[PDB]
Parts: C-alpha cells; sequence; structure tokens
DNA sequence: TGCACGGCTCGGCCCGG
DNA sequence: CCGGGCCGAGCCGTGCTTT
C-alpha cells in the first residue's frame, strides 16, 4: 500500500462534454501529432493538435450539442500526452457526461459517473 | 602539487563508500559469492599480479621497473622467475608458461586481455621429420585477433627470448610447410577478411624460414587446405589465429619491434633489421607550387570505394575542399577534426557531432567537432549573388537557396597528428594567428615596444602603442586578446600594412592564386573601362567603396569574381561589389594605377606582390580530402535476442524464450543446470538459499557414469572423482525444472506481480552452468533494463576529447562546481561566472544525455534491488538525469580486461562522450571512430560475477577482472604522448612549413605530452590553440539514419555530390558507386545456380532439392537460400546511374547485359505472359542497341 | 478559392479509396463544371479515369480552373475519419494547403499540404 | 560487419454478415 | 455482436565481382 492523495485545486476553467467526441478529437491528435492541446474561452472550448506539417482544429461552443455548459474563470490552455489520454479516453460511451477541469500548465482532472453514484477520476499531469 | 592530490583523496573516499554496501550486502549468502568479485588496483604492478600472477612479483616488478624500465625490468622479471625463487611449479613447460603470461602483461601494461585469451598453450615439439631436435611452440586462439600488432610481435618476441633460454633448437620446417602457409594466407585473404594488409610471398617466405619458434593453433574457419596431412600439425583447417599473429605482427610492426629488440639488447633479429632497411626567372609561388607537388604527392587510398549513402566530400588535394588549419581546439586535438557546423548544415546534415569519416593527408579517420572560430561555406544562391555563410544562423536561413558550394570551410588538425603519423608538413595557408605574430614583431623591430598575443599585456606598453599608431587602446587590448574573433576595419588594416609593414590581413584576402593571371588581366580591363566607383579617404588613404558594372559588360568575367570568393549581389541587372569588399578587391591591384600583364613562370600573388606596394600571402595553398563513413552512435547493449535473466529456459518458451509464459502454461522444462543441497533438512533445487530455513546451501557434484551425487563437502575428499568409478565428476546435470513454482516464490519475494514479459535464455555457456535469481530478472523487467553476458547493464557511445569546459556548456551551477572541486579557471582567476573556461580534471566525464536517461533507468533498479532483494538502504536517490552528478562509473574497452573509475558532472545533447584524453587512453583507445562502454560501480559491484563468464575461450574479453583506480599518464598509452599542449604555435613552425621539413625536425620547439612525462605538471597545466562557443552546437543525428530505401540514399548522395565544387560527381562518384552494386549483382547471380536448398523445420541442407518435393525425415517444405528478389534488388538503382550520368561505355554494357542474363535465366519458368498498355519506361538499354 | 460541399462523406471517401489502390499520386483538374482525373500505375497497365460533374454536388462554386495535387494515402485517412450522414466541405484560400472540413455533430477541420506532380 | 530479401508465428484491430 | 483477414512485430535463415 502506496497512501497518496491531492488536495482541492484552483480550475479556472470547466466544461463538461459527451464521450464521443473527446474520443474522436484524442483519435485525431494522434493520427496527426503526438500531443494534443487544451483552449477554452468564454463560451467556446477548442482543442488542437499541431503536427510537423498538419494540422487539426476541433472548436466547440455552448450552443453546439456537444457541449453542456461553460464556466472560464480567465484564459486557459495547456498541453498533454497523447497516449495516456487515448489510453484513459477509450472505452466511453456515446451517451455519456465526462466534466473536465483543468487550468494553465496544471494537470487536468476528468472524471464520469457510474449509476449516478459510483465515479472514476483521472489526474494526467502537463507536459513540458 | 597538492589539488591533483586532494582529488585522488576523494574519488578513493567515494570508491571506498560503494564498495562497503556492496560488501556489505553480498555477505548474506544470496549470491555466488560471499565476497565482491572486482579487486582494486593502483598501478600496472598490480594489474599484472591479479591477471596473470604469480603471487607476490607485484614488488619485484616495482622495484626493476624503478631501476631499469620496462623493457629491461621485463626481462629480468623473466630470468627470475625462470630461476625458480617463487616456487616450485612442476615441469618445464609450466615455467614457460608462466614465464611468458607474467612477461607479455609486463610490456603491455596489462590492460589488453592478449596474455590470458591469446595464448592458449606453449608446448614442446620436436624436428621429427629432419634432426628430431626440440623447439617450442605457441598456441594462439581467435581472441589474439583483437590484440593488436604490438602486442602479438612482443609474444612473439619474449617467446622466442624463453625458448633461447631455455636451450632449445631453432624450429626448421619443411618446404611443404611453407607452401602450405603461403596458400593458407592467400586462402584467408580471398575467404575471410582482407587483413588491411598483404605481405608478398617472398617476404612472408623470408619470416616463416627465419621465424625462431613453431607460430601455430586450432582452427577457427570451415576451410581445408589443399596440401594435407602436412606433418607435425594435428588439424586441415585455417589456423587464422596462427597468421594473423605472423602478418600484422612481426611482419607488419617491424619498425618497432627492432626497436623494442635494439632497446632489450638481444641479438639474432638482425634480419629483420635488414629487412627495414631495405623496405626504407620564376616566382616565389610557381616554384613552392612546383615542389609541393614534386614531394607530397596526392594520395587516394581513402576513396578506392563508396558505399551507397555514404557521400564523398572532396576529391584528392582538390581546391576547393577543406582549408588545412594548424590549431588544437577544446574539444579535439587526440585524433580528431575541428569543423564549423554551417558546413554541417549546408551539406544537408550528413554531418553530425562524432560522425567519423575517412581522411587523406595526416592519418585515415577521424571524428568531427564544432569550432565556431574557424571559417565555414562560400556558397552561390539561385538569384547569383555569393555569400560568405561563416554561422550557424545564417546557413539555416539560406540553405534553400544554395545552387553551389563554391568552397567547404576549413579543418582544424593538430600538429602532434603529424608527428604520430609522420607526414612531411603541408604549407600553411596565411591565417590571424600568424598575422597577430607578424604584427607584434613588426612593432617591436619599428618603435621597440614589447606586446605579447592570447595573454594580459602592462598597460604602459598599450598606451605607447596606441599612441604611436594612434588607435584606441581598448580596441588595442581586445584585438590582442582574442584575435580570431575582434578584427579591424579594411581601411585600419591597410594602414597597419603601411606603416609596420606587413601583409594585408587574412579576413580580406581573396583567394588570388586560384585564377590565372590572363583572367585577372580581363577583368581588370573591364573594371578599367565600365566600372562606376566611389572613393574615399582615410589618413590620406584612398579605397573603394562600392563597384557597379552592368552584367552585359562584364560578360563571361563573372566565373572570376566567383573563384576569387567575392561576395556580390545582382540588381536591375547590375553586378554590386559593397563597402568591405570592394577595397578588398581594388587595394591589391593598386586602384587601378598600374596596369595588369600576365607574364610566364608567374602567378597572380607573384606579379601583385612585385608591382604592388601593400603585400600579400597566399590566403589557400594547402587542400584535403576526406569521405563519410560510420555515423556517430550512444545506443544501448542488447544480446543478440535481448535477454533480462541468466536463466536457463530450453524451448518451453517458445522462440522469445519467456520465462513467464512457460510458467502460465503448467509447463515442463528438461534444462542443464546446477542445483544446491541443504545441509540442515535436504531441499534440492537450483537456488543458494533454502526457502524453509533460510541457510546457505552446497553445490551438488554429480558423476556422468553413474549419476551419483555429492555435496561439496564429500566432493572434496574425494578429489572430484567417483569412487565407484575413476572419471572426474561435474557441478551440473539434465534436470528437470517447473516454472511455475519457482517463478511464484520469486514473485512473493520481491512483491513484482505485473511484470508481462521475462525473456531468459536456452541454455548457458559457462562450465558452471550456475543459473541466476529470478528476482534479478523480475526486478530488471520491472524497470526495462537488460543484462550482459556477465551479469551487467552497459551502455555504448562514440568517444570524442575535451580538456577544458565552460559550466554554462554542461549546465551545471558554480556553486555545484565549487561543492565538486573546481574553484579557479585555466588562467588562475577565483570561478565566479559560468562563461569562463575550467580545465577537466584526468577523470571526469560529460555523459551524453540518451546515456542519463539510460542510466536513470539503472539507478531505480539498483535502488529497488537494495531495498527489496537485500534489505539495505537506497543509495542514489534519483528523480533527474542531473541527480546523478558525482557518481561514479566504471569505462570499459571491448578487447581489454581492466576497467577505469570516472566521476560525472554534467550532460550534453550529442551523441558521443567526451572525456580527457588521458581517459580514452586509458582504454587504449584512438578516439577515431572508437565506442566504449559504461555502467555505474555499484551496479557491477553488486552483480558481476565470475561463474557467469563463458568458457568458450574469449569469456574473459570484455569483463572488468581488475578496476584502476588512479591515472597514470606515464603508463596509458603512446599515441597520447605526442599531443601539444602549446598556447600557440610559434613563427618558426610557421616559417619552416614553407620549407616542407617533416615534424621530427622541429619537434623540440612546440611542447607536447611527452616532455612533460616524470614531473608533477602532467596532470596540472594543459593549453589549446582555438576556441569554441559551445561545443554541442550543429545538428545531432547524421541524415543517413532516416533514409529508408536505397534509391533515395543513392539519389541524395548524389545531389549532394553535384553541390559541391571540387567533387566531380559525374562519372567519377556514379563509377566508383557501380562497383559497390555491380558485384552484389553477379555474385548473387552466380550463386543462384549452385545453391543449397534447405529444410524450414529443421536446419539441415541438401545438395539439390528432394525428387518427393517434401523434406524427407521432416514435416516441413523446402525453401530456397538465394531467392529471385535477392539478385534483382539493385538493379533499378544501377540502371538509374547509368542512364543519368556519364559513365564509360564498359560499364554501361555490363549492365545492360546484366539485364538481359536475369531475363534470359528464368525464361521457361517465369514466362512474360502479362502485357502491358504503354512501353518505352525511359529504357536505355533497348535505345543502346537500336543506336 | 473554391467552395464545394458534398453530402455524405462515406461514399466520397470509398470512391477516393477505390481510386486510389491501383496508384500512388494524381493531380485533380477542377473546372466550372466538375472534377476530373486520370492517370496510370507504376506498372503500366491500368488507367484510371474519373469525372464529377457539378450536377451530383449539393453546391459549387469555383472561379476559372486550377490542378490540385496531393499524396492519396493522407487524404484516404483523412476521409476515412468521416462518418455516414456527415457533409463533407473542401475549401481553399490564396495559400497552397488544402483544407478539409467534415460538418456533423460537430466540425472539425484538417489542413492537408499540397504537392506538385507531373 | 551493416545492410537487402525471404519462410513462419502471433496478437490487435477492424469490418461486414 | 462474434468471427475471419489483414497487417505489423519479432525469432530463425541466406547472400554480398573471380579467366
Ligand atoms: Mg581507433
Ligand atoms: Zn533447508
Ligand atoms: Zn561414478
Ligand atoms: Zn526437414
Amino acid at each position: 500500500e502506496i497512501e497518496v492523495d491531492l488536495p482541492e485545486l484552483p480550475f479556472t476553467a470547466k466544461v463538461v462534454i459527451l464521450g464521443d467526441v473527446i474520443k474522436e478529437a484524442v483519435k485525431d491528435a494522434s493520427l496527426v501529432s503526438d500531443s494534443m492541446k487544451f483552449i477554452a474561452k468564454e463560451n467556446e472550448f477548442t482543442m488542437r493538435a499541431e503536427g510537423e506539417t498538419q494540422e487539426v482544429e476541433v472548436k466547440l461552443t455552448l450552443e453546439d450539442e456537444g457541449l453542456l455548459d461553460i464556466e472560464v474563470q480567465e484564459e486557459t490552455k495547456s498541453a498533454y500526452g497523447i497516449s495516456y489520454l487515448s489510453d484513459m479516453v477509450k472505452g466511453l460511451g456515446k451517451a455519456d457526461e465526462v466534466t473536465i477541469k483543468f487550468g494553465n500548465e496544471m494537470p487536468m482532472q476528468m472524471e464520469y459517473y457510474i449509476r449516478d453514484e459510483g465515479r472514476l477520476i483521472f489526474l494526467l499531469a502537463p507536459r513540458v | 602539487p597538492k589539488e591533483m592530490e586532494e582529488y585522488f583523496e576523494m574519488l578513493q573516499r567515494e570508491i571506498d563508500k560503494a564498495y562497503e554496501i556492496a560488501k556489505k550486502a553480498r555477505a548474506q549468502g544470496k549470491d555466488p559469492s560471499l565476497d565482491v568479485e572486482i579487486p582494486q588496483a593502483t598501478d600496472m604492478a598490480g594489474r599484472v599480479e591479479s591477471l596473470v600472477g604469480p603471487p607476490g612479483v607485484a614488488k619485484r616488478i616495482r622495484e626493476l621497473v624503478k631501476e631499469y624500465g620496462k623493457e629491461i625490468a621485463a626481462l629480468k622479471i623473466v630470468d627470475e622467475i625462470i630461476e625458480g625463487k617463487f616456487g616450485d611449479l612442476g615441469s618445464r613447460e609450466k615455467y614457460a608458461e608462466q614465464a611468458v603470461r607474467t612477461a607479455l602483461a609486463i610490456l603491455t601494461e596489462g590492460i589488453v586481455s592478449a596474455p590470458i585469451e591469446g595464448i592458449a598453450n606453449v608446448k614442446i615439439k620436436r624436428n621429427t621429420w629432419a634432426d628430431n631436435s626440440e623447439y617450442l611452440a605457441l598456441y594462439y586462439a581467435g581472441p589474439i585477433r583483437s590484440s593488436g600488432g604490438t602486442a602479438q610481435a612482443l609474444s612473439v618476441l619474449v617467446g622466442d627470448y624463453v625458448r633461447r633460454k631455455l636451450g632449445l633448437d631453432r624450429f626448421k620446417p619443411s618446404e611443404k610447410h611453407i607452401e602450405r602457409m603461403v596458400e593458407e594466407v592467400d586462402l584467408y585473404h580471398r575467404a575471410v577478411t582482407r587483413l588491411q594488409y598483404h605481405p608478398s610471398p617472398e617476404e612472408v617466405r623470408l619470416a616463416m624460414r627465419n621465424i625462431p619458434i613453431e607460430i601455430t593453433g586450432e582452427a577457427t574457419d570451415d576451410v581445408e587446405v589443399s596440401h594435407r596431412d602436412v606433418p607435425g600439425v594435428e588439424t586441415n583447417q585455417l589456423r587464422g589465429g596462427a597468421i594473423l599473429v605472423l602478418a600484422e605482427g612481426v611482419l607488419q610492426k617491424a619498425k618497432k619491434l627492432v626497436k623494442y629488440i635494439d632497446k632489450m639488447g638481444i641479438e639474432g633479429w638482425e634480419w629483420l633489421k635488414e629487412f627495414v632497411e631495405a623496405k626504407e626567372d620564376m616566382g616565389f609561388y610557381y616554384s613552392l607550387y612546383q615542389k609541393f607537388k614534386e614531394e607530397i604527392a596526392p594520395s587516394d587510398k581513402y576513396a578506392k570505394e563508396v558505399i551507397g549513402g555514404r557521400p564523398l566530400f572532396s576529391d584528392p588535394s582538390k581546391p576547393g575542399g577543406f582549408r588545412l588549419r594548424y590549431g588544437r581546439s577544446r574539444a579535439s586535438g587526440f585524433a580528431t577534426w575541428g569543423i564549423n557546423p554551417a558546413t554541417m548544415i549546408l551539406v544537408d546534415e550528413f554531418l553530425a557531432i562524432g560522425t567519423q569519416l575517412k581522411t587523406e593527408r595526416p592519418g585515415k579517420g577521424a571524428v568531427v567537432t564544432p569550432v565556431t572560430t574557424i571559417e565555414g561555406p562560400i556558397v552561390k544562391l539561385k538569384d547569383g549573388s555569393v555569400l560568405r555563410v561563416d554561422d550557424y544562423n545564417l546557413a539555416l536561413k539560406v540553405r534553400e537557396d544554395v545552387e553551389e558550394i563554391l568552397y567547404l570551410g576549413d579543418a582544424v588538425i593538430a600538429f602532434g597528428d603529424f608527428v604520430e603519423n609522420n607526414q612531411t608538413l603541408l604549407p600553411a595557408n596565411y591565417c590571424e594567428e600568424w598575422w597577430i605574430l607578424e604584427f607584434v614583431k613588426a612593432l617591436k623591430e619599428i618603435y621597440e615596444v614589447h606586446l605579447e598575443p592570447f595573454t594580459e599585456n602592462e598597460e604602459e606598453s598599450i598606451e605607447e602603442a596606441s599612441d604611436y599608431l594612434e588607435i584606441d587602446p581598448e580596441f588595442l587590448k581586445e584585438m590582442l586578446r582574442d584575435p580570431l574573433r575582434v578584427k579591424p576595419p579594411v581601411e585600419l588594416a591597410i594602414h597597419f600594412s603601411e606603416v609596420l609593414g606587413i601583409p594585408l590581413h587574412p579576413y580580406y584576402t581573396l583567394y588570388w592564386n586560384s585564377v590565372e593571371p590572363k583572367d585577372v588581366e580581363k577583368l581588370w580591363r573591364l573594371l578599367k573601362n565600365y566600372a562606376e566607383i566611389e572613393w574615399s579617404n582615410f589618413r590620406g588613404i584612398k579605397f573603394a567603396k562600392k563597384i557597379v558594372i552592368s552584367q552585359e559588360k562584364l560578360g563571361d568575367s563573372k566565373r572570376t569574381l566567383e573563384l576569387l570568393g567575392l561576395p556580390h549581389t545582382v540588381r536591375d541587372g547590375n553586378v554590386i561589389v559593397d563597402y568591405p569588399w570592394a577595397a578588398a578587391l581594388l587595394t591589391p591591384l593598386g586602384n587601378l594605377n598600374w596596369e595588369f600583364m600576365a607574364k610566364p613562370l608567374y602567378a597572380t600573388i607573384d606579379i601583385i606582390n612585385e608591382n604592388n606596394e601593400i603585400k600579400l600571402r597566399d590566403r589557400g595553398i594547402s587542400w584535403i580530402g576526406a569521405r563519410m563513413g560510420r555515423p556517430e552512435k550512444a545506443k544501448e547493449r542488447k544480446m543478440k535476442p535481448p535477454v533480462q535473466v541468466l536463466f536457463p529456459i530450453g524451448l518451453a518458451g517458445g522462440s522469445s524464450r519467456d520465462i513467464k509464459k512457460a510458467a502460465e502454461e503448467g509447463k515442463v522444462a528438461e534444462v542443464e543446470i546446477a542445483f544446491f543441497k541443504c545441509p540442515k533438512c535436504g531441499h534440492v533445487g537450483p537456488e543458494h538459499l533454502c526457502p524453509n530455513c533460510g541457510t546457505r546451501k552446497e553445490l551438488l557434484w554429480v558423476c556422468p557414469r553413474c549419476n551419483a551425487e555429492y555435496p561439496e563437502s564429500q566432493a572434496e575428499g574425494y578429489n572430484y572423482t567417483c569412487p565407484k568409478c575413476n572419471v572426474k565428476l561435474r557441478p551440473y546435470a539434465k534436470r528437470k525444472i517447473r516454472p511455475s513454482e519457482l517463478l511464484n516464490r520469486a514473485m512473493e519475494n520481491v512483491k513484482v506481480y505485473g511484470v508481462d514479459k521475462l525473456k531468459g535464455v536456452m541454455g548457458m555457456t559457462s562450465g558452471w552452468k550456475m543459473p541466476e535469481p529470478l528476482e534479478k530478472g523480475l526486478l530488471r523487467a520491472k524497470n526495462d533494463v537488460y543484462v550482459f553476458k556477465d551479469g551487467t547493464i552497459r551502455f555504448d557511445a562514440t568517444d570524442a576529447p575535451i580538456t577544458h569546459f565552460r559550466p554554462r556548456e554542461i549546465g551545471v551551477s558554480v556553486e555545484k562546481l565549487r561543492e565538486l572541486g573546481y574553484t579557479h579557471d585555466f588562467e588562475g582567476k577565483p570561478l565566479v561566472s559560468e562563461d569562463q573556461i575550467v580545465e577537466l580534471k584526468p577523470q571526469d566525464i560529460i555523459l551524453s544525455k540518451e546515456a542519463g536517461r539510460y542510466l536513470l533507468k539503472v539507478a531505480k533498479f539498483v535502488d529497488d534491488l537494495l531495498e527489496k532483494f537485500y534489505g539495505l538502504p537506497r543509495f542514489y536517490n534519483a528523480e533527474k538525469m542531473e541527480d546523478l552528478i558525482g557518481h561514479l562509473v566504471i569505462g570499459l574497452a571491448p578487447h581489454t580486461s581492466a576497467g577505469i573509475v570516472g566521476r560525472i558532472i554534467g550532460f550534453v545533447d550529442a551523441l558521443v562522450g567526451y572525456a580527457h584524453p588521458y581517459f580514452h587512453a586509458a582504454k587504449r583507445r584512438n578516439c577515431d571512430g572508437d565506442e566504449d562502454a559504461v555502467m555505474l560501480l555499484l551496479d557491477a559491484l553488486l552483480n558481476f560475477s565470475r561463474y557467469y563468464l563463458p568458457e568458450k575461450r574469449g569469456g574473459k574479453m570484455d569483463a572488468p577482472l581488475v578496476i584502476t583506480t588512479r591515472l597514470d599518464p606515464r603508463e596509458v598509452d603512446s599515441e597520447v604522448h605526442n599531443m601539444d599542449i602549446v598556447r600557440y604555435y610559434p613563427l618558426e613552425f610557421y616559417e619552416a612549413t614553407y620549407e616542407l621539413k617533416s615534424p621530427k625536425e622541429l619537434v623540440g620547439v612546440i611542447e607536447r605530452v611527452e616532455d612533460r612525462l616524470g614531473k608533477p605538471e602532467m596532470y596540472y597545466g594543459l593549453k589549446f590553440t582555438h576556441d569554441t562557443d559551445d561545443i554541442a552546437l550543429g545538428p545531432k543525428m547524421s541524415l543517413y539514419k532516416q533514409l529508408g530505401d536505397m534509391e533515395e540514399k543513392v539519389r541524395r548522395q548524389l545531389e549532394v555530390a553535384k553541390r559541391i565544387r571540387a567533387v566531380d560527381e559525374h562519372g567519377v562518384a556514379e563509377k566508383i558507386l557501380n562497383s559497390h552494386l555491380i558485384p552484389d549483382l553477379r555474385g548473387n547471380l552466380r550463386s543462384f545456380t549452385r545453391q543449397e536448398f534447405r529444410c524450414v523445420k529443421c536446419n539441415t541442407k541438401f545438395r539439390r532439392p528432394p525428387l518427393n518435393g517434401k523434406c524427407p525425415v521432416c514435416g516441413g517444405k523446402i525453401v530456397l537460400t538465394v531467392s529471385k528478389g535477392a539478385i534483382e534488388k539493385y538493379l533499378g538503382t544501377a540502371k538509374m546511374l547509368v542512364t543519368e550520368y556519364n559513365v564509360k561505355n564498359y560499364t554501361r554494357q555490363r549492365i545492360c547485359l546484366t539485364e538481359r542474363d536475369i531475363d534470359s535465366l528464368f525464361e521457361n519458368v517465369f514466362p512474360e505472359t502479362q502485357l502491358t498498355l504503354i512501353v518505352n519506361p525511359n529504357d536505355i538499354c533497348q535505345r543502346l542497341v537500336m543506336a | 478559392p473554391f467552395e464545394i460541399v458534398f453530402e455524405g462523406a462515406k461514399e466520397f471517401a470509398q470512391l477516393i479509396e477505390t481510386a486510389s489502390r491501383l496508384i500512388d499520386e494524381a493531380a485533380f483538374k477542377v473546372t466550372e463544371e466538375g472534377i476530373s482525373m486520370r492517370a496510370m500505375d507504376p506498372s503500366r497497365v491500368v488507367l484510371i479515369d474519373l469525372n464529377l460533374p457539378a450536377s451530383i454536388f449539393s453546391k459549387y462554386e469555383v472561379d476559372g480552373e486550377e490542378t490540385i495535387g496531393v499524396n492519396m494515402d493522407h487524404l484516404k485517412k483523412v476521409l476515412k475519419r468521416g462518418k455516414a450522414k456527415e457533409t463533407l466541405i473542401l475549401r481553399k484560400g490564396e495559400e497552397n494547403f488544402l483544407e478539409i472540413s467534415l460538418q456533423g455533430t460537430a466540425t472539425r477541420t484538417f489542413k492537408l499540404p499540397l504537392i506538385d506532380v507531373e
């Protein structure tokens, strides 16, 4: 047994989406690049993946069906690996809500509920 | 004096700190031995006593060496052992063997493994055929092929001395012996290796008929001679180890061998000495060129073969190639070259830091290092402009527009490389380090003011000089401090040349002697007639500021401007030459005041100097040729199939020898292994501790004949011989083991459950067949590291030299350096800044970042081992690669049996291992393409064992049987004794270069490492000539490593050859390449019609296929060994080369017939059944035939 | 600068994948009438010709005529990333980069560099 | 001693029936 | 939604001018 726990972190931006969109976006980023960048602004969530030469751009708005809501304390952006993201996001259901919290160059937190009471949480570290 | 002693004391302290923990862990009885199996030495005598013995010889070796020397001491030790004062041994052959081993260990400093591996046996044989008299024979094994020419020659010499001292007659062969030896030499040359040497039959006959000993040994290759059944020899196959010592030993090292003999004062080899003796008006620059061509003739042996994908960077001694510069940089000099990173970039990054290239003049081979204080290429862009790309960023920026490389750049080659190879000095091109000496001398001779370059001068002299020359004193100080970076403006250089009377500054000298005087006459006429120039003034000196001439009027004289290396630009149909480079061209020509006229038997510079008042020196007169080979390397070490634990599994694991998979399926494996028995209860298995009671067990000795088992205590009483029989016992026997139970016990022991794969070995190659604990394998698998034959983890990398460094290059703070021990900089001032230059201590190393990444995993594995398997506190406690600074390693060369300790101080971002030249010499390495290993000290201490070494013959090569804790420059090597350690070469050297002298005539004018030997100042103060901004600046990976296909490789290589002006691709490159593809095409085509079919299930090979069609006595099909696609894999590239370039008709017809021959052989098996829609795919064969 | 809209990106992906099996590089000719392609395989045994007039396209907008070349593998992968009911959009600006966007449940745009083919 | 071809086996994806 | 087909990986092999 090894004890580890992280205190509550100040998460400037918080967005809840569906599993399918994140799954496809991670797949595309892996197709082009090796890392992903999570950028969110007022009523707008976008996720990019810049390859050596190619480019991928996915953007969404609260008015879109992909997102359910957004609340951005201030401008935010960060990057994470693609291997771990593909490992954890795989197996997500289509009709599943996923809550994502992240800020500036600090670990992202993803979580979703099991039968309205269970819960599974991930804590992905940043790059650089 | 005292800092060196403190340094060595700290090293010993850290070594003791590691050794204590290694001893504590090993005493718990979980390993093959109850103590560490790597003793530590301090000097040559200790290494010799450890490696070969006999005991107590260390004191005698020390005293004799201090009295007489090395050779006399070795021979006196031979005599002392022969007399038998170290204890009775036995027969005569025992005495001879012991004496030869000890002596050959003494003479080679006891590093290489020749005394232990090369010499297999010494025996006395009778000359039965003629006289029956006795003579001595030496048996040589395979590992003698690696020792070296000097080692082989000294082995032969010491054998001859011992046999002379033993009262044995000379060896006397027959004529059939000579004929068989000649045939063996020829067969080895034509079937095994080129030997890098090939003596003539007469020379070999002389040697064989004059060699007083029998140079023989067992078979090593699968080839049989025709002169069969020669008496006195127990084999009819190739004895490679016996002939290598003859060819590359005494014969190839005659000069050094005879020098050694003369030093020893032993006679009888006068024939070899005699063999060695038998083997033994006009303008100034016109004459100099003639004489230079007469004496130093171009060499071509380096470019006799070009492979596909490895470019040729210059033709032999062709202008426009590598400009020779005499000097030694911070990180070059041992055998390496200094290169500008801009030239690395502008050749498509085929050159990277640490890439080897086969050179022409000084030696054969070198490694490239970045030097930013020398010049880069001069290129011609796609719009017709000329540029001087002396900067790395500019090279990155303008790489796309480059159309031709007019000049390639400089190469800095040390004076100690010319002394080593005995090469006549080539004339020196004019440079800044020569101009500064002339400037200082003239100032002193005219004004009586004393100044010195590259150092600090008194203020009064600076004020006097500045007042006399009327310039800024600060500028004078700066220019004298770093003449290679600070240069005066062109007008000031002209003023200096007017006042003092010295040639023009070498920066503003163009390549005048690269054009003919008639071309300069034409250009002078054009400039005088149709050019518009703007003049200036400076202290009564008029110089040009701009030249504008229309392109149409200039005509075909634009090539003269390009061959002079003159930067200009083209705009609106005009050619413009700008401020610094208008006076560079017009001042030598007298500002168009005296007409330029050609003369016979004169050069351009001769006419300029005869007519002009400001003199010039030839900026480029010596060029070198080089070619690519052997990219760099900083990779790990793995066995042919990767292994993680030294545990036999057999075929129960599959092709990949997966122990975990075999354990899962409940399989039972039968393999040869060693069992141990617990004395108390009676547990038996392949373990060192009994699980029930945890007490050390005893090895079981088994009689092969009746399978009786005897514990270690019992077998000792029986002398390891069965009582019921009369045969020797064995420590092992074929046995059955269940992997599941053992793996589960190991997993429970270390608490490591998630490991998916665990690779093992098919069978153990040692004579004990002891297995390694499975816990170590599990921890290795968990931490992702691999094991080596002796039970250690190793990392291989190319090696480069370094003597001074900057704290900023290696990313270490000044406070950390002060903690490590560094306090001053190389000039004596305190260390306070990270931009200063600090001298490196002899045993401090600078690893790469790949090495750091791998050694982090190794450190984690060692910490886990200590915490889990042994129950001791962790040692390294590292989370990032920079937590390893201050920790020791072991350096080891692949052909030696002794290592040396080193300390980590920083990391760079290249793929080489930087270290002091003494460190590389201590491993007997030359630093011109060699690769060596490193391992953490504690890992080797805990893991290395002598019971895991293969028993074949060379299982002891490349193993740390002993480690050296101190470094002594007097006994590391002999090539590093020629390195130069001066801050700058004197004027006398530069003036003597023009006389084409030899380096030995001026060896006392330039201080070398040899001059300081013995005195305390051989670790203390060494210096360099050229500085460098960064030591790891430039491309880090060769482009050769990211090309996939052979056609793509050849295409890129040919494009590079096209760009460079001094290569001449158009036929030479393609012909030399075709003589690398044609041999493959023809050899594979011939070998197809006489192949040998093999069975895909077994490995039995049949001369001709079975009539049935399937392997009898097997259940598998029959396959080919030379497929159809193996013949014609290089046909497309060969056709491209023939059709795109200018090759002789002979080669074109050869290729056109080869295609037809490939097509015609398969006419009845693969008929051309498919028609095509379109034809004429740019074929050259059909066109040639039709014409 | 053109704006081409195609419904059912899956059928377009299938068509391009079928075309790309034999050949490696091809140049697409686009004019005021439609898109046409033609090439021959390296073995000189198959010739494939394809045309797509403006009638099939839901929205077509082209000025003049141009030929656009690109690697078949990367285009095939990007099209394979499409779905059954999405609408494919081929658009380009002055910059010589081919921008492909698929607008279904969400909008995703890829960039595919151009290449010149004889 | 690095490269180039050609027989297995052996899992991870996929796609359609 | 369960199963074939296809495609890397990873082991064992060969072979590298010659009247
Ligand atoms: Mg070497
Ligand atoms: Zn027991
Ligand atoms: Zn017996
Ligand atoms: Zn068979």
